[PDB]
C-alpha cells in the first residue's frame, strides 16, 4: 500500500500545526471587530442610507476588479509570450537582455511617483492609453511591465522537458502551433499562478495614485481607502469595510484559478 | 501592408512630439516606432518578434521612468556632479548611514530566508493528498494578502501596547506574515511541476518524509525560485510610501532618525534629507541618493 | 526474503491487470518474468514493491504481511522502466543516494560507489548529469544505484534493454555474481530469450494477468503445458499445424496430416482425454525439423522468405494447404533463393499435440537435461 | 531524400562524441547503425533531424544543404529513444497530431490512424493517455506516430527496445513491409543483430564516434575489417587467441599457436605487410568451431561454464595457454557437466587474423553468400 503505516499520526500533527498556525495568522487579521463596533457601517457601505464617498460595492469594488482582470489578463499573455521566446529560443543579446531586465525590476515609488506623474501629463496626445484620470489608461492594461512572471514563467519552461516540443517540431508545426498546443496545456498552472499574483498585485496597489484629479467618482478600491484614511479624524471603523469587502475578490480568483491547477501533467510522457 | 498604415498613424504622432519641443520623447517614440515595424516585417527576427511587445511595455514602465529619475540626479530641480560630491561629504550620517546599511541587508536576508521556507513547508504540506481540508485551509493560508498593507500594522499597534531589539524582532515577524503567501503560491506552482516517479525511486530507497523533502523537493525548487529569491530580496531591502505604521516615532537602534513609519530599511533612516525633496523640494539630491543605492545594490546582486 | 503472494489481484477500475496469481519464491531463488507487451509485468512488480495498491489478495514477504507496509518500509529494490533517476544529480550522487540516506559512512559508500562504477564500465562518466548521458549509460546508472543498495529482494525490470550485445553478457555475467555473492531473492523481468534461459532457477510465464505456467527453463523449453506457453518460448515461434486425431492408442496418439495425401504419424503423447475425430492442434519447433534425407511423411512445399543470419539460415516455406508457413532453420549458410521447392522431415518424437481448448498433450519422451 | 554526410563532427566542449563521419545514403536504403552503447548513434540521428547543430563539416538531405534549416522544413521524422508523447493528448490525438497540423480531413486522419493503429496492436489502447499505457504500448505508440506519418526520412531510434520476441518479430515485419510499399530513406539504430541481418541493406558501425566499416550485413558477418567490429558483429563474440607468426607463404600465413605442443597451421590469409616472429591476434567465431571427432587440429581443454539456451548449447573451455575461454556452441542439448575436460578443432580454412593495430588481412576463403 502506497500510504504509509502511521498515517494517523502524521495526519493529527499536521492538521494541528496547521490549526495552529491559522489561528495564529488570523488573529490579526481579525479586522471585522473594529467594523461590528457598530453594524451601521456595513455608513452602510453595501446598502442604505448615505455615504460620502460612493457605495464601495457597485462603484469602487467594480472598478479595482475590472482593472484587475484586465492588467492579469495582459500580463499573463505578455509574459507567458517573453518567457516562451526566452526559455526556448535564441537571438542576440538574450542574455544581456536578461540580466538588464532583471537590473531594471527593482524600484521604489520615490522615483515612480515623480516620474510616471510626468510621463501621464506630458503624454496629453489622444492614445487609448490616456495619462491622465482614465481608469482605462493608467494602471489599467498599463501595469504590464513586469519582470517576475517573465522570470516565473520562463523558469517553468526550463522545467518541462524539450524533447516533446522538438517532436512536434520535428511533425512540422512552426514554433507558434507548438507554443500554443503543447507547451501551454503542460505549463497551465504556472499561468494559473501568475495569473492569481497579478490579480492580487493589482487589487492592493495603493501607490501609483494617478487617478487622484478625480478622486470621488469611479476610481481604484486602494486610493478610495487611502481618501478614507483622513488626517483630521483618523476614521477606521468604516474604513476597513472596504479591506474586507476587497478580501472577497482575491478570494474568488484564488478558487478560480485552483479549479485549474493540476499536478501530474507530463505524468508518463517520456522515459530516462 | 496592414502593419505599414498603423506606422503612419504612429508616424503622425511623431511629427507632433517634435512640434510640441519635446525632443527625448520624439526619439523615444521613433525608436520603439521603428523597432516593431521593422521587427515584424522582416521574417528572420522570429525571437524578437515574440520579445518586442514585453520589452517595449518594460522600457515604458519601468526603463524610461528610472533613467528620467537619473537624469533629475544631475539637475537641481528646485548640475552633473555637486549632488554627488555632497552625498559622498555627508559625513553628519556617513557613519550611521553604514550600521543601517549593514543592518537593512542582514534584516532582508534573514526576512527572505524566513519568508521562503515559510511558503514552500505550506504549500507542500497543502499538496498532501491526505490532507482533507486542502481547499479551505489553502484559501485561508493565502487569506493575509487581503489587507492592502496599509492598516494591517494599526490593528497589531492596537492589538500591542521600546526595546529596540523587540523592535527589530517586531519588524521580522511582521514582514514574514505579510509575506509568505507569495512564495506559498509560487512553490505550490512549482511544486505542481515536479515528476512523481522521482518520489518513488526515493520511497523505494527508504526515504522518509522529511528526507524526501530536504533531498527532493527543495533542491528541485530552490533553483527556479534563485532569480525571485533575489528579486525579493531587493524589494525587502527597499521600500516607500506604503505599509508605514510600524515604530512609531524614533527607534534610534544606530542613531536612526525614522518617523511614526514601517521599513527603516535606509529609506526612513534619511527621509528628512531625503522624502519629497530633502524635505524642502530638493528632488536632485532624492534623486542623487536614489541613484546611489540603485547602484549599491546593483553591485551587490551581481 | 521468501517472496509469497496469494489472491493477488489488481483493478484499475473495471480492467483487470492482475486475475489470481498464486506465486511462491523461495529465499534466495532467482525468478524470471516473461509475458507478452502489456500482460502485468511491471504492475506486479509494483504490486510486489507497494508503488500500487493490492485490491484483493494476500501479499507475503519473509513470512510477514506487506499489504498495507509503506514502500519504504518494504525492504526492496526496484529498476525502474523509466529509470527514475534524479536530474539534479550526478551520477556518483544518484548511485550513492540510497547509501547516503541509509547512514551514511563517508568512506565505504565511496569505496562501494567506485567498486560498483568500475565493474558497469562507468568510471568516466562518475560526474555528469542524467541529461549528458545516453541510454544505454541511463539504464546502467539505474543498475548501479540499485546495486550499490543492499536491498534484501531485487526486483530488477528490464535493465538490459538499451545495451548492446557484447555489454548485455558482461552484465550478465556480473548479475550472476553478484547473485551467487549475495544469496538474495531476485525477480527479473525481460523481453530476451537468452537471458531467461540463462539467469533462472524458476521462470513465470504471464498471459492477460494470469499465471500460465511454472517451472525450469528447460521444462519450458522441453514440455510446455499449453499452447500460448509454447508459442511464446523460443525466438523463432513454433509452427503450429491444424490436424485430425484418427486413432488412439495405449500411450501415443495417431494423427493425419492436412497435406493432400494425408500421411498419418504416430506421436508418443498421452491418450487420456483425446477423442477421436479431434481437431488438433500440432507444433513443431523450428530447430528440430530435420533436412528432408530422413524417411518420414516430407513436407515438401515452396520457398517464400529467406533470412540469412550469418550462423543460421531461416527458411519460410509455404506448404500447400497450409494456411502459415512452417519456419525452417538451418545451420550456417545455405544458398536457397526464393521461389523454389523445399523439403522438411517431421521429427514423430519432437511434436507436441494441443487441444483446442489450447491444453497440451502432455509429451512422454524423456528430453535430455530435464528430470 | 538521401541522406550524405561530409566530414561532420560534434564536440561537447571537450568531448568529441562524434569525429569525421563520412557517410553517403541512396535514395531508398534502409541504412541499419550498430555500435557500442554510447559511441554516438543518437547525436548522429539527432544531427540528421536536427536538433543538436553540428560543429563542423555539411549535411546533405536531398542535395540541399540543411545545417541551419530549422527541423520543420528538412522532411524528417524520428522515432525518439525516450518516446516522446504528448502526455495531454489520448492515443489516436498524439497520433494523428502531425496530420491534423498538416491540415488534412478528419475522414483521412480516421482511417489512416486506423490502419496504423491495426498493425501496431493498438485498436483497444486508442482511446488513452499515456500516463495509463505500459512500456511496450508506449514503445509502439511512438512507433505508430511516424508510421501514420509519411516523413521522408525515418529515423527509428531503437524502436523495439521493450517488446517481445513475437511481437518485435512482427514489428520487423510490419517495418519491412512498410518500406517495400513506400520506398523512402529509413535510417535504423538497434542492438539487436537479428534485426540488422534481417532488415539492413547497408549496415553501418560505429565505434567512438568514428565509422568503422559499412557493407552489406553478411559482408560484415565474413569479412570484419577490424578486431572491433569482428568481436561486435555476432553474439556470442569471436574467441580471441594471440599467435606468433612462422613463415608466410605468398598467399598464405603460418601462425604457431601459444599451446605447449605449438602445432603450426596454414590460414589462408592475405601475406602482405606481416613479418616472421610478429605477434598477431588469431580469431575464430564460435558458431564454427568443429568438433573433436573430425578435425586436424585439437584445442584441447577444460569445461567452466555451460549454457543451456534450449535450441543450441553454449561451452566455455578453459584452455591452459589461453587466458579467455574458447566460447563454443553445439546445436540442440549436449549433457557436459563443468570441470570435465572437452576437446575441440580449429578449422583453419575459418579463422581471421589481426595486426597488433587492429587491422584484419584480408580473408582469400570464398564464403557462401557473399558475392
Ligand atoms: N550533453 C552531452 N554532453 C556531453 N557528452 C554527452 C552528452 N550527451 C551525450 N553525451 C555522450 O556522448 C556520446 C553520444 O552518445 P549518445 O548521445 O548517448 O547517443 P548514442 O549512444 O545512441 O550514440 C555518449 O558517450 C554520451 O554519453
Ligand atoms: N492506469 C491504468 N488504467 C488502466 N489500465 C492501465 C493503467 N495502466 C496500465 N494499464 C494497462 O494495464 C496493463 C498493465 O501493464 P503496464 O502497467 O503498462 O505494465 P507492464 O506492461 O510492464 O506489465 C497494460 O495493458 C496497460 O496498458
Ligand atoms: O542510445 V545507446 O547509448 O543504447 O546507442
Ligand atoms: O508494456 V512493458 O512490459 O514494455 O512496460
Ligand atoms: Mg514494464
Amino acid at each position: 500500500m502506497v500510504q504509509p503505516k502511521s498515517q494517523k499520526a502524521r495526519l493529527f500533527i499536521t492538521h494541528l500545526l496547521l490549526l495552529l498556525f491559522i489561528a495564529a495568522i488570523m488573529f490579526p487579521l481579525l479586522m471585522v471587530v473594529a467594523i461590528s463596533l457598530r453594524q451601521g457601517n456595513f455608513v452602510e457601505q453595501a446598502d442604505g442610507r448615505i455615504t460620502p464617498p460612493p457605495f464601495p460595492v457597485l462603484l469602487w469594488l467594480w472598478n479595482s476588479v475590472k482593472v484587475a482582470g484586465i492588467s492579469a489578463i495582459g500580463i499573463v499573455a505578455l509574459s507567458t509570450t517573453c518567457a516562451y521566446a526566452f526559455a526556448r529560443m535564441r537571438f542576440p543579446g538574450k542574455a544581456t537582455l536578461l540580466k538588464g531586465m532583471l537590473i531594471f525590476q527593482m524600484f521604489p515609488a520615490v522615483l515612480s511617483l515623480v516620474a510616471l506623474y510626468a510621463l501621464f501629463d506630458r503624454l496629453g496626445e489622444y492614445i487609448p492609453f490616456i495619462g491622465l484620470n482614465t481608469h482605462g489608461g493608467v494602471i489599467f492594461a498599463y501595469l504590464g511591465g513586469i519582470a517576475l512572471h517573465v522570470w516565473t514563467i520562463k523558469g517553468y519552461f526550463e522545467t518541462i522537458d524539450s524533447s516533446l516540443e522538438e517532436a512536434a517540431a520535428l511533425d512540422g508545426a512552426t514554433p507558434w502551433q507548438a507554443f500554443r498546443l503543447v507547451l501551454l496545456p503542460l505549463s497551465v498552472p504556472i499561468l494559473a499562478v501568475v495569473f492569481i499574483l497579478s490579480f492580487i498585485a493589482a487589487i492592493t496597489e495603493v501607490p501609483v495614485a494617478s487617478l487622484l484629479l478625480r478622486d470621488v467618482n469611479s476610481y481604484t478600491l486602494a486610493v478610495g481607502m487611502q481618501q478614507y484614511l483622513n488626517p483630521q479624524n483618523y476614521l477606521w471603523g468604516d474604513f476597513a469595510a472596504a479591506a474586507v469587502m476587497s478580501a472577497l475578490p482575491i478570494t474568488i480568483v484564488f478558487l478560480l484559478a485552483q479549479r485549474w491547477l493540476v499536478n501530474g501533467l507530463t505524468a508518463g510522457g517520456v522515459k530516462g | 501592408s496592414v502593419l505599414g498604415l498603423l506606422g503612419l498613424l504612429v508616424g503622425y504622432l511623431v511629427v507632433l512630439m517634435y512640434a510640441q519641443g519635446e525632443y527625448l520623447f520624439a526619439i523615444t517614440t521613433l525608436i520603439l516606432s521603428s523597432a516593431g515595424l521593422y521587427i515584424f516585417a522582416n521574417r528572420k527576427a522570429y525571437a524578437w518578434r515574440y520579445v518586442y511587445p514585453g520589452m517595449a511595455g518594460m522600457g515604458l514602465f519601468v526603463l524610461f521612468p528610472l533613467v528620467c529619475t537619473i537624469a533629475i540626479a544631475f539637475t537641481n530641480y528646485s548640475t552633473g556632479w555637486k549632488n554627488f560630491t555632497r552625498v559622498f561629504t555627508d559625513e553628519g550620517i556617513q557613519k550611521p548611514f553604514l550600521a543601517i546599511f549593514v543592518w537593512t541587508v542582514v534584516f532582508s536576508l534573514i526576512t527572505v530566508f524566513l519568508t521562503v521556507a515559510v511558503g514552500m513547508v505550506l504549500a507542500c504540506l497543502v499538496q498532501w493528498e491526505a490532507l482533507r481540508g486542502k481547499a479551505v485551509y489553502r484559501v485561508l493560508l493565502i487569506l493575509p494578502y487581503a489587507v492592502p498593507s496599509f492598516i494591517s500594522i494599526l490593528i497589531f499597534k492596537g492589538l500591542f501596547n521600546s526595546d529596540p531589539t523587540t523592535a527589530r524582532t517586531m519588524l521580522i515577524i511582521v514582514n514574514t506574515w505579510l509575506g509568505y503567501p507569495y512564495m506559498m503560491i509560487l512553490c505550490m506552482g512549482l511544486l505542481k511541476a515536479i515528476p512523481d516517479d522521482l518520489y518513488e525511486a526515493s520511497a523505494m530507497d527508504g526515504a522518509g518524509p522529511f528526507q524526501n523533502f530536504f533531498k527532493i523537493t527543495l533542491p528541485l525548487l530552490i533553483k527556479p525560485l534563485t532569480p525571485l529569491m533575489i528579486a525579493s530580496f531587493a524589494f525587502n531591502f527597499n521600500n516607500f510610501v506604503l505599509i508605514q505604521l510600524l515604530t512609531n516615532g524614533g527607534p534610534d537602534r544606530l542613531g536612526t532618525t525614522t518617523p511614526a513609519g514601517y521599513t527603516d530599511l535606509l529609506v526612513n533612516y534619511t527621509y528628512r534629507i531625503a522624502f519629497e525633496g530633502g524635505g524642502g523640494q530638493d528632488f536632485g539630491l532624492a534623486a542623487a541618493i536614489a541613484t546611489l543605492i540603485f547602484l549599491l545594490v546593483g553591485a551587490l546582486a551581481i | 526474503a521468501s517472496v509469497q503472494l496469494q489472491n493477488v489481484t489488481k483493478a484499475w477500475g473495471e480492467v483487470v491487470v492482475s486475475k489470481d496469481i498464486n506465486l511462491d519464491i523461495h529465499e534466495g531463488e532467482f525468478v524470471v518474468f516473461v509475458g507478452p507487451s502489456g500482460c502485468g509485468k511491471s504492475t506486479l512488480l509494483r504490486m510486489i514493491a507497494g508503488l500500487e495498491t493490492i485490491t484483493s489478495g494476500d501479499l507475503f514477504i519473509g513470512e510477514k504481511r506487506m499489504n498495507d507496509t509503506p514502500p519504504a518500509e518494504r525492504g526492496v529494490g526496484m529498476v525502474f522502466q523509466s529509470y527514475a533517476l534524479y536530474p539534479h544529480l550526478s551520477v556518483a550522487e544518484n548511485m550513492s543516494f540510497g547509501l547516503k540516506l541509509a547512514g551514511a559512512k563517508k568512506e565505504v559508500i565511496n569505496q562501494r560507489v567506485n567498486q560498483v562504477a568500475e565493474v558497469l564500465q562507468l568510471a568516466h562518466l562518475l560526474d555528469r548529469k542524467p541529461k549528458a548521458l545516453s541510454g544505454g549509460q541511463r539504464q546502467r546508472v539505474a543498475i548501479g544505484r540499485t546495486l550499490v543498495a543492499e536491498p534484501s529482494v531485487f526486483l530488477l525490470d528490464e535493465p538490459l534493454s538499451n545495451l548492446d550485445a557484447a555489454l548485455r553478457v558482461q552484465m550478465r555475467i556480473e548479475i550472476s555474481r553478484l547473485h551467487k555473492r549475495l544469496g538474495r531473492t531476485m525477480i527479473y523481468v525481460t523481453h530476451d530469450q537468452v537471458e531467461a534461459m540463462t539467469l533462472a532457477d524458476k521462470i513465470v510465464v504471464l498471459d492477460a494477468g494470469r499465471v500460465a505456467q511454472v517451472g525450469k527453463p528447460l521444462e519450458l523449453y522441453h514440455y510446455p503445458a499449453d499452447r500460448f506457453v509454447a508459442g511464446f518460448i523460443g525466438s523463432p515461434k513454433m509452427n503450429f499445424l491444424p490436424v485430425k486425431v484418427t486413432a488412439t492408442a495405449i500411450d501415443q496418439v495417431q494423427v493425419e496430416l492436412p497435406m493432400p495425401n494425408r500421411q498419418q504419424v504416430w506421436l508418443p503423447v498421452e491418450s487420456r482425454d483425446v477423442q477421436v475425430g479431434a481437431n488438433m492442434s500440432l507444433g513443431i519447433r523450428p530447430e528440430h525439423l530435420l533436412p528432408s534425407d530422413i524417411a518420414d511423411v516430407i513436407l515438401e512445399g515452396e520457398v517464400q522468405v529467406v533470412e540469412q543470419l550469418g550462423n543460421e539460415t531461416q527458411i519460410h516455406i509455404q506448404i500447400p494447404s497450409i494456411r502459415q508457413n512452417l519456419v525452417y532453420r538451418q545451420n550456417d549458410v545455405v544458398l536457397v533463393e526464393e521461389g523454389a521447392t523445399f523439403a522438411i522431415g517431421l521429427p514423430p518424437e519432437r511434436c507436441h499435440l494441443f487441444r483446442e481448448d489450447g491444453t497440451a498433450c502432455r509429451r512422454l519422451h524423456k528430453e535430455p537435461g530435464v528430470a
